RNA sequence: GCACAACCUGCGGGAACCCGUACCGCAAACCGACACAGGUGGGCGGGUGCAAGAGCACUCAGGCGCGCGGGAGAACCCUCG
RNA sequence: CAUGAGUAACGAUAAAGAGGGUGAGAAUCCCUCUCGCCGUAAGCCCAAGGGUUCCUACGCAAUGGUCGUCAGCGUAGGGUUAGGCGGGACCUAAGGUGAAGCCGAAAGGCGUAGCCGAAGGGCAGCCGGUUAAUAUUCCGGCCCUUCCCGCAGGUGCGAUG
RNA sequence: GAGCCGGUAGCGGGCGUGGAUCCCUGGAUGUCCGAAUGGGGGAACCCGGCCGGCGGGAACGCCGGUCACCGCGCUUUUGCGCGGGGGGAACCUGGGGAACUGAAACAUCUCAGUACCCAGAGGAGAGGAAAGAGAAAUCGACUCCCUGAGUAGCGGCGAGCGAAAGGGGACCAGCCUAAACCGUCCGGCUUGUCCGGGCGGGGUCGUGGGGCCCUCGGACACCGAAUCCCCAGCCUAGCCGAAGCUGUUGGGAAGCAGCGCCAGAGAGGGUGAAAGCCCCGUAGGCGAAAGGUGGGGGGAUAGGUGAGGGUACCCGAGUACCCCGUGGUUCGUGGAGCCAUGGGGGAAUCUGGGCGGACCACCGCCUAAGGCUAAGUACUCCGGGUGACCGAUAGCGCACCAGUACCGUGAGGGAAAGGUGAAAAGAACCCCGGGAGGGGAGUGAAAUAGAGCCUGAAACCGUGGGCUUACAAGCAGUCAC
């Protein structure tokens, strides 16, 4: 209870370009406030809190052998940078 | 609850009926009137010190007022 | 053959067998006694895979089943499991002792 | 980790505090390793998670004394 | 209270979160237990011609070709001359 | 599990014919070329309601009223983000609730006030460009919105009765 | 006691005899909903006001601690400090309370105070020390069982319905308060001498209590948890624990056979086909703990009980009682009693007053119009065990991803499917094929044991073989040949 942490980056293609150039996108605790996405981000990867949105998802699809489901609640939120600095090797990576 | 007396209770039931009589006059009884009611008394009121009222029931209602009236 | 068991890595017998010939009982279970003697399997002539060899087909097959192993074996086969007398301060040794004895001391071996 | 169990008694207010904060970042860390060294990693989740636990145990044990 | 730091008004600076879009969607995805010709709300409804016009006939864009095929084609119900 | 039955039936008399292609197999998939029927709809559009699916990639034994290398089918992965669009962060009627109050054998009946409660009120952006896929939400050009800190100028300012 | 990262075994990585898996008892956050209560709200999601915090400060926004309502008593000013509420298969008390069907119609009647709506206390409540019984100069709380008669009786005396004291049994504490009188006291009004409310002695058990006079009196009684300490019964973990091998037919043996064996423990299951001596911490007996629960046995804690006559009396209920309007009860209207209340009347302090006999004269009875609780019959969610109780269409419907699939708007209805084998060794590999699937090799004791795969029959369709059949009218057949 206050453990920061919140969240797991997108590892998604298309959201690759922003983090190419300016912006960053990820997954995040189906939760946190906007202003909650400021905070984790600036305190967490020393940076500069630029323009933050979100978008959310659950599973459809996922048949069982003899019963069914679809998943869980995955929740997306993208936020962009000042001047194009931190999540270097995180980029450079993926 | 809301309107049972206030000085106790008499606030409920009552099956009855009847028929016709004519028994230790000639005969047996002309028995029947499966029906049923209920029964009951009235309201009313006094003061407590400049603004009052009372509510109450009946009988009950008379000799206790008596009663707080002495105090 | 419950929450409770027989030997362990031990070293015992084959009585309603095939074998008999006591060995190694490479790992055995807490519930189902499930218990491997290495003493007889197969080979499951594997995948095709080159999991196993690229030209496969698993080798070491041996899960034990079967429980008329005669556990434990002291300068004698077949005996039951004593228990104790403590003896020392603090001394649970349930240490195996009927004829022969054997009790797995942590020493020279199991 | 029993050793864990010592430093933990060992620390206090802000220590346990940052400690059990710090090491969580930690274990951000490996969410963040959801993708790479992996194998090895597999511990270090489930293990420095119930360590992290334990921060927690400890800091109800003893502000709880407190108050 | 204000009135010396309340409101009206410029400039600078700084802020602004919660839930929402995909697509189907006069319809095989919405309602009739079916890829059931039934029903289901508002937005000009392109054009030519017709006195007028969302009716008429051919079309603009845009949409199809209904989803089981080929075959000679007599009885006879259907539809129509 | 049989039976009429391998006859009745395929969901609209808005027709289709070719060429090449891909395929284990293509009347029934893909391009392209002839051709008919819509067009005032078989248009697009918002909304409702559905809630997967949409896409991209593999696959078809089930499913389509046979096909079927096609799919809204199966398997996996990725896909919608908005101070200014919408709804709440505000308003309220019918209307529900209900502190009071009147009221029932009990459970309740009735109910001002305040509240909840609407594509009925009110409110600050538009257009051109970019994804397999979403947009006035993304990018960009252009146009603003209130609320907070200040400062600068200006005032009996200061309820929501 | 030495192995585990639940049902997944697989991948990819591990912790542990410096008590790791895990069995138990108490621990910690303990998301959001749900009585919800800070507010709202189509619950499980959106709002807000106070102190703390961090961040880019203010605005933003999270952790956080935070803030219904009720009635309840306390300092009228804490509105501080409590209570409840919310449940629960059946049992349970009271509240309110029905047609069928019977009476072969059916209106009294009947099912019945039964079904059901409700409110509510529990772990069990219910009732529970007599204005009782009953008539013997008798009993003695209440509750439940057997009996009491299905008589005594209730009634279109019809269908029907149907007691009670006693006796046998079981379980056996009894205890209390306003009850003006005492005095005390504070408030009173208004002052003297009334009421009001606190302490008491009185605080009626089968009848006194108080105040005056005298005999009085100087250690055994515990509660309904008064209360505390214990062997705390268990909770779930514990522990031992009886005796065979050789052979042998078998894929097997625990089986046939040989000899040797146990037994305060031949209950049963489990170990490749039927063991006392093989598996089982069982019957044998014993075991055990610092938590969560108490009856016992005993202690202490023991409120409070526990004397005698005399004397003008004042001291348990606001309605007893009587008229009609009604409930109970074996009573349905009746000669109909007692308790019980809705109307109007409308009082007695132990010469008191209801009760036995409608009522009157008797004797007798009990002591009413307040209070408390144990113990013996009920009930079954949940645990344990036993079954001339069931085998997968019976059993709970439900034997295991059945109260879920799926129909209905909601209310609500409400399936099916158990087994491959002894153990996975469950199918490398070769061959037709897009695939499935098909022939081989290996499996093996069998694979006509092959994955819906044990035993696997009837029905129906199929491949081959025998007899039979184109001038035939007949359920069928069937006797004959």
């Amino acid at each position: 209870t206050a453990y920061d942490v919140i969240l797991a980056p997108v590892l998604s293609e298309k959201a690759y370009a922003g983090f190419a150039e300016g912006k960053y996108t990820f997954w995040v605790h189906p939760k946190a406030t906007k202003t909650e996405i400021k905070n984790a981000v600036e305190t967490a990867f020393k940076v500069k809190v630029v323009k933050v949105n979100t978008l959310h998802v659950r599973g459809k699809k996922k048949r069982l052998g003899r019963y069914l489901g679809k998943r869980p609640d995955r929740k997306k939120a993208i936020v962009q940078v000042a001047p194009g600095q931190k999540i270097e090797a995180l980029e450079g990576l993926i | 609850m809301k309107e049972g007396i206030h000085p106790k209770l008499v606030p409920a039931r009552i099956i009855c009926g009847c028929g016709n009589v004519i028994e230790t006059y000639s005969t047996k009884p002309e028995i029947y009137v499966e029906v049923c009611s209920k029964c009951h008394p009235f309201y009313t009121g006094q003061q407590r010190f400049v603004d009052t009222e009372g509510r109450v029931e009946r009988f009950q209602r008379r000799y206790g007022d008596s009663y707080r009236k002495g105090r | 053959m419950r929450v409770k068991m027989h030997v362990k890595k031990g070293d015992t017998v084959l009585v309603a067998s095939g074998k008999y010939k006591g060995r190694v009982g490479k790992v055995k279970e807490v519930l189902p006694k499930k218990y491997a003697v290495i003493v007889e399997g197969v080979n499951i002539v594997k995948k095709a895979v080159r999991v196993s060899p690229k030209y496969p087909q698993g080798g070491f097959i041996e899960k034990e089943a079967p429980l008329h192993a005669s556990k434990v074996r002291p300068i004698c086969p077949a005996c039951g499991k004593p228990t104790r007398v403590r003896k020392k301060f603090l001394e649970n040794g349930k240490k195996i002792r009927v004829c022969a004895k054997c009790g797995g001391a942590l020493d020279t071996e199991e | 980790m029993r050793k864990q169990l010592e430093e933990a008694r060992k620390l206090s207010p802000v220590e346990l505090e940052k400690l059990v904060r710090e090491k969580k970042r930690e274990l951000m860390e490996l969410r963040f390793q959801a993708s790479i060294g992996q194998l090895s990693q597999n511990h270090k989740i489930r293990d420095l998670k119930r360590q992290i636990a334990r921060l927690l145990t400890v800091l109800n044990e003893k502000r709880r004394q407190n108050a």
